[PDB]
């Protein structure tokens, strides 16, 4: 969650609204197992 | 690093690269809430726009640490203050910072 | 490598990039109590991460005819996480503290805070104006809590002591072209090695506006300050009941 | 017997005070080195940052030119022991005949120093205090005529019984200790050690010394502590009938052995009441005196 | 110099004169989480005193027709004392258990209790009786605190095992003629190395008497059996707001 | 930075698992020694103390008088290795022509062992398991026909897409395990892991999985443990229309590597669902069978 | 902005204890992701058609 701590400050002129991007990854650390087959993404039969 | 879209309310065509930035205006100081979203990457949500909730889908169970990284667009005139927090499990949608 | 500052403290961290320094209280650390200077035989707990880490109080909003305000030390902790339920479940209490004040502008707002540590900052009255009544100030605004008091004369800080000899204390000055935090690091100060939270309160905070904000209409009228504090060294001793006061 | 890591690497535990600093002896003011001109860049002694709360490090040697002066001027008048070893009035009894405050030939009086605005001011400088004293009785007639009389100078502390009378049987000083004193001889002097059951006395205490809800009724407790209450002063004519002669008590405290902690703001509004730091707030006056304009004098 | 015992842990201490020994469970003493073991690297609070010490949760009458009753742990700590306040705070736990059954009877009384430790006591239903449908038991009697819920089916344990073969677990027996204490030290049983206090239970303790109660009346009728427990060797990580269930 | 002897003489990250019991070779019963008369005083190995919760460390040496006994009988039939690698039953599935169940040529079955009451009271001895497995699939008609027939057993974990038909794209098997086997062959047979999140697999979670408030309506999830969930089996008919022989799929699992902790009552009352301890509370049977008297068998 | 990525730590960002990972990165080789056979193509050869 991201909570807004004091303000979005803003002088004359600049504009009075911005935007923030996201950029998600992991670490040395992670490590995955039990490898499947993938489930947030299907497909409509008939290729060609 | 690849790029977690939290803003994943639009569906038309047009506004899929809205999808990618959500915004900070100035509020009424009150500690308002911004954005909020899970941190888990298997599960549909933000994460399934990145390569970690892509892989994650090829394989069934996963361990360890996560990066989130947030990079402000603004002017470098623009200032503020944000508190970015990790509810662990157990933990409700919080109703105040 | 000075204006940049990482404060980390258990589960918590505060980035700075418009810090001045960190201000250390006294110039002692915060400790635990010696076996010379302690008396009581207890085994205190020492909580070493779920009380001592950042918590973050509420927003008071710098306008132009804004006057001060002044929060009392533990008490702002004490209907708050796992510290304020250690400090009801026990009768003792020891701790430093590491305040942490937070406000942003821009390059074209001006104002100053000064921002001061006072042990000990005892609450006088107007004596109804004239000078003949003892009156005494009210719970309400002796410990206020976490949503603080404001001064009603804060040139002498509501106590007859000045404002401008308050800076022999710990202090530091938030001056939005220069920064926008203030980092003080606190140890425990009592002429006892513990004492109770509900009842004492070691120090309080001023926040005061020596110079006014000032800004062109255009720009942000809205802006905040944000008090956010850990406790650090944190003990605890004599365990009964939970008692709220 | 430990053994994980997260508990053999830790901070937990330690007492020793880590300081910053160092207390360096300064028997004479600093000396003064020869300076000259510099003309350089990088290097500015002069801009300073009080936003970092320290004071400015900056000397002479670094702003003008200057010459070797040797300082050979002592700090020995700026400590406690000679700010503090000076004997002022604490405290004033009045034994009259008739009235309304004392017309029974005794006089009981709680101790606190905090009745003359002159020596409250001088220790409420500093928020703790730790030192013996020495107590020295001044007792006299109104018009300052001298007069053969007995006195007896009972100190109860607490817990011990309060005289209701003059032929009391507290009076009787089995353990409390008292003095006797004719009025044709020299002021009584008696020395007294640190009698708190804390390090340090302390005029600010704030709090509340009882537990429990905390209301109007009994809110002049605040700021009370009990580890200042050394108890009670009192003082009668020793005899079993009523004097002739009015007497006036004046008690001067001296300190001795001084240390102090945490200096505060000194007032500038004057005092209204004892242990309490109220003010008018209708007439509040500057801690100075004011100009009509700045730029002129 | 065994029938006599004095457990001394925190600021508690429990006094007997009609012990017979003390049960370690599984010949494992309660212990801390190895860095082999552990998965969380969040740094867990390991309050000492302040958890670890006696609590007393209520009485329970042995008269004559009495069947049994069982206590979940840790649900019977989940709202009593800065334990089940941490426990609140925080989303896992780890501790071991030093529990202590109290039955105290005149020399002209006569009785047994089975007093057992059953990891993962599963609760069954009686399926409508039929056996047709697949009834689930309510909150109330799955998790009920610590005023306990009583046995309908003691002889299978209300969950269709037996209670003969429960001496395969941790057990000690009250006789009334030999002994009138029970203490059963357990370690921490999971496959995880922590889990959550609120959700999952780690094992129940039964109380179920073998033989009936009896006495000739002029004699007193109430008998009460107290439960009184400590955690051991606790651990706390993850640190949150406080949510009940 | 360890400094007060609060924390220095303290136990806490104690992590060393402190035990009474040390395991001892035993590859064959005790021997029994040579005893004789014993008429003394002071010494009792007949009188023991059950409300000790222990077991008697009795003898026959102690209780009658014995001869030597050189017993060279294994222990090593009771170790979990043999009680445990006994393929049995643990599923059944059914791929029909028409019907109720499965008329359309393939069947998904979420992996529980707890449907046949043979090898489920044998593994709820226990509480925690940890174990590798070998599956075989004996497939065949209703009558035991064996017929020309090609099926495709697909392991699908959870996360992984289930097969919605038997035509579905997610039989393609590019990461998921899949098996192809002929009827006319020998039973196909895999070896597989321990599978779970955790340490073992339990047969018994007191508890609730997911947080929350726990009402009526979801009841249901009293015991779940997601750590046993391995996900879903399926099978189908290879082919893109109907088949015409009626198929009958039996599952049989032996356990290797086994490791068990804390034994338990075993049921003494029938099953009735899965997953579950439940019984008939109006037909309770006693765990034996009966006499009339105590006095005669 | 530099295009890569964050070089933190949980080390340097909470207050952590030793954990000592034996988990294995056997299992995300391309040797483990790709053996493992998949439909790549299907033939027909009906009668008729
Ligand atoms: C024979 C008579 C001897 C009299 C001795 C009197 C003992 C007094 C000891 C000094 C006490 C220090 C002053 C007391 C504390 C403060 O003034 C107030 N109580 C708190 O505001
Ligand atoms: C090609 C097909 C391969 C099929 C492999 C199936 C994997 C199954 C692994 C064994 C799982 C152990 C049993 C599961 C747990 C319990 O029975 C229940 N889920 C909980 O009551």
């Amino acid at each position: 969650s991201i909570w807004y701590q004091t303000n979005y400050v803003v002088p004359i002129g600049a504009p009075n609204t911005a935007y923030i991007i996201a950029l998600a990854a992991a670490q040395k650390n992670f490590t995955m197992k039990l490898c499947k087959d993938t489930s947030h993404i299907l497909q409509t039969a008939s290729i060609q | 690093e690849t790029i977690l879209e939290v803003n994943n309310v639009p569906t038309n065509a047009t506004s899929l690269m809205e999808r990618l930035r959500f915004p900070v205006s100035a509020q009424a100081g009150k500690g308002e809430l911004c954005a909020v979203f899970r941190a888990d990457p298997g599960r549909d949500g933000p994460w399934q726009s990145t390569m970690l909730g892509q892989l994650c889908g090829y394989y069934t169970q996963w361990s360890g640490s996560l990066e989130v990284t947030f990079m402000f667009t603004g002017s470098f005139m623009a200032t503020g203050k944000m508190l970015i927090a990790y509810t662990p499990p157990g933990g409700p949608l919080p109703k105040d910072r | 490598s000075d204006r940049v500052a990482q404060l980390t403290i258990g589960n918590s961290t505060i980035t700075t990039q418009e810090a001045a320094n960190i201000i250390v209280g006294y110039g002692e650390w915060p400790s635990y109590c010696s076996d010379d200077d302690a008396t009581a035989v207890d085994k205190p707990t020492r909580p070493d991460v779920s009380v001592n880490r950042f918590y973050t109080l509420d927003t008071k909003l710098w306008e132009k005819s804004s006057k001060g305000w002044y929060w009392k030390f533990p008490d702002v902790l004490t209907e708050t996480g796992v510290f304020g339920q250690n400090a009801q479940f026990h009768y003792l209490y020891r701790s430093g503290f590491c305040i942490h004040v937070q406000c942003n502008a821009s390059k074209f707002h001006q104002g100053a805070l000064l921002v001061a540590i006072l042990p000990e900052y005892v609450i006088g009255t107007v004596a109804g104006g004239t000078g003949t009544e003892d009156s005494h100030p009210p719970y309400k605004q002796t410990q206020p809590g976490a949503d603080g008091f404001e001064l009603q004369h804060p040139y002498v800080l509501d106590a007859g002591i000045p404002i401008s000899q308050l800076t022999v204390c710990h202090h530091q000055r938030i001056n939005l072209r220069t920064n926008n935090c203030a980092t003080i690091i606190v140890p425990y100060m009592n002429t006892l090695p513990f004492d109770s939270a509900l009842n004492h309160c070691n120090f309080g905070l001023l926040v005061v506006p020596i110079s006014p904000l000032d800004f062109d209409q255009g720009a942000t009228p809205v802006i905040p300050i944000t008090i956010t504090l850990a406790p650090m060294c944190s003990e605890f001793a004599g365990l009964r009941q939970a008692v709220t006061q | 017997g430990d053994r994980v890591a997260d508990v053999i690497e830790s901070s937990i535990g330690d007492s020793v005070s880590r300081a910053l600093t160092q207390a360096l002896p300064a028997p004479t003011g600093q000396n003064t080195q020869v300076s000259s001109h510099r003309l350089d860049t990088g290097e500015v002694p002069a801009l300073q940052a009080a936003e970092i709360g320290a004071s400015s490090n900056t000397s002479d040697e670094s702003m003008i030119e200057t010459r070797c002066v040797l300082n050979s001027h002592s700090t020995a008048e700026t400590t406690l022991d000679s700010f503090f070893s000076r004997a002022g009035l604490v405290g004033e009894i009045d034994l009259p005949l008739e009235g309304t405050t004392n017309p029974n030939g005794y006089a009981n009086w709680d101790i606190d120093i905090t009745g003359y605005a002159q020596m409250r001011r001088k220790v409420e400088l500093f928020t703790y205090m730790r030192f013996d004293a020495e107590f020295t009785f001044v007792a006299c007639t109104p018009t300052g005529q001298v007069v053969p009389q007995l006195l007896q100078y009972m100190f109860v502390p607490p817990g011990a019984p309060k005289p209701e009378s003059r032929e009391s049987l507290a009076w009787q000083t089995a353990t409390n200790p008292s003095v006797f004193v004719k009025l044709t001889d020299p002021p009584a002097q008696v020395s007294v050690p640190f009698m708190s059951p804390a390090s340090a006395y302390q005029w600010f205490y704030d709090g509340y010394p009882t537990f429990g809800e905390h209301k109007q009724e009994k809110d002049l407790e605040y700021g009370a502590c009990p580890n200042n209450m050394m108890g009670t002063f009192s003082v009668r004519t020793v005899g079993s009938s009523k004097s002739k002669y009015p007497l006036v008590v004046r008690i001067y405290m001296r300190m001795k052995h001084v240390r102090a902690w945490i200096p505060r703001p000194m007032r500038n509004q004057n005092y209204l009441f004892k242990a309490n730091p109220n003010y008018a707030g209708n007439s509040i006056k500057p801690t100075g005196t004011s100009r009509s304009a700045i730029t002129t004098l």
